């Protein structure tokens, strides 16, 4: 879950 | 390549989406940029599901409203068959439950192609000659919250820590020398009313400003 | 009738284009209502050339960067069979010699409808069932030309004399009551850094303010  | 581009005034862009309080970014970027190839594909301009894809793309990666990358998107519609529609699988911002119906589905995609990381005149050949392209970029400033006009230039950005998805809708210049004050045209999530009507005009060529061409990519369809 | 109608939700409108230092507003908010009566009739949103305008339209009775009319640009695109993309006929804000092609038209016409002169309710009900609507106003004061927000009310402003053109694509009201702080909704031509990215709320039922709807109208496609 990185780009937010 | 042209000296400019603007994908939104050729057809191929949908109205600003709006992904309020979810951390859903990557499915908007993700579906800004099947919106541009359905549409090159098809001639037809259909707005997509990102809620489909926070819901459904757990096992590709994604972790819907807490992040997810838009080739883990990409990846799920090529091994689910197919993506729904806006309007038929509709935005709620907050996990739910899947609830892919094929017969609403409206796009379809094989894969993706990436553009090589760093590279922003690699990045300027994929937005002339493909469509919309979505990429992920250094957001988190206050500078880029209030952002209202101009080229947007951030001295603490950072070109390998991204934390946002965005779609590179264009670029173009400032004034008469096309070879200055360049800047890549950038559609946001954040409702029409953040930035300028949704946009925001990112400095380009100006070494990979807040990873614009680091993690690009769009795509097969 | 809807208490609010904003047409850049629904695909009508084309980015915020600039006239800059050539007096072609007329143009603009010709080629503004074209690309969304084009945009009903076929679902591709398509930027037109306001150069072709500016070059072509002399026979009718416009006059380039000197000046012109919104229903004599519609006459124009009926009168030549076509009227071409902003991509194959690009703006450089100066008057030129015609090089209208009909290979590259995008657009057609077959005349156009005048609103009722004066009446505001005549002009909520074309924007609300037809799309954005062409309008010449009084923007001739130093408060329009330094509006950043709010709904525009100048009290010197005239509903006769107007001198420039631009697009209603929609309408509305703020605070929580419909019929309290009503305003129109304009896109104008001086660029997204101009006003509000480019668009300005005018008082509206305040007794045509501004002239707003005095001398309404779109093409019929
Ligand atoms: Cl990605
Ligand atoms: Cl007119
Ligand atoms: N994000
Ligand atoms: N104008």
């Amino acid at each position: 879950k990185k780009v937010l | 390549l042209p000296k400019s581009v603007d994908w939104r005034k050729k057809g191929y862009v949908t109205p600003v989406k709006n992904q309020k309080q979810c951390g859903s970014a990557w499915a908007f970027s993700a579906t800004g940029a099947l919106e541009g190839q359905m549409f090159r594909k098809t001639g037809k301009l259909v707005s997509l599901s990102e809620q489909n894809l926070v819901d459904c793309s757990r096992p590709q990666g994604n972790q819907g409203c807490n992040g997810g990358f838009m080739a883990r998107a990409f990846q799920y519609v090529k091994e689910n068959g197919g993506l729904d529609s806006e309007e038929s699988y509709p935005y709620v911002a907050v996990d739910e439950i899947c609830k892919y119906r094929p017969e609403n589905s409206v796009a379809q995609d094989t894969g993706f192609t990436v553009v090589a990381p760093g590279k922003e005149k690699a990045l300027m050949k994929a937005v002339a000659t493909v469509g919309p392209i979505s990429v992920a970029m250094d957001a988190g400033h206050s500078s880029f919250q209030f952002y209202k006009s101009g080229i947007y230039f951030e001295p603490d950005c950072s070109s390998k820590n991204l934390d946002h998805g965005v779609l590179v809708v264009g670029y173009g210049f400032e004034g008469a020398n096309s070879q200055n004050s360049k800047y890549w045209l950038v559609k946001n999530s954040w409702g029409p009313e953040w930035g300028s009507n949704g946009y925001v005009k990112i400095a380009k060529d100006k070494n990979n400003h807040c990873g614009i061409a680091t993690a690009a990519s769009y795509p097969n369809v």
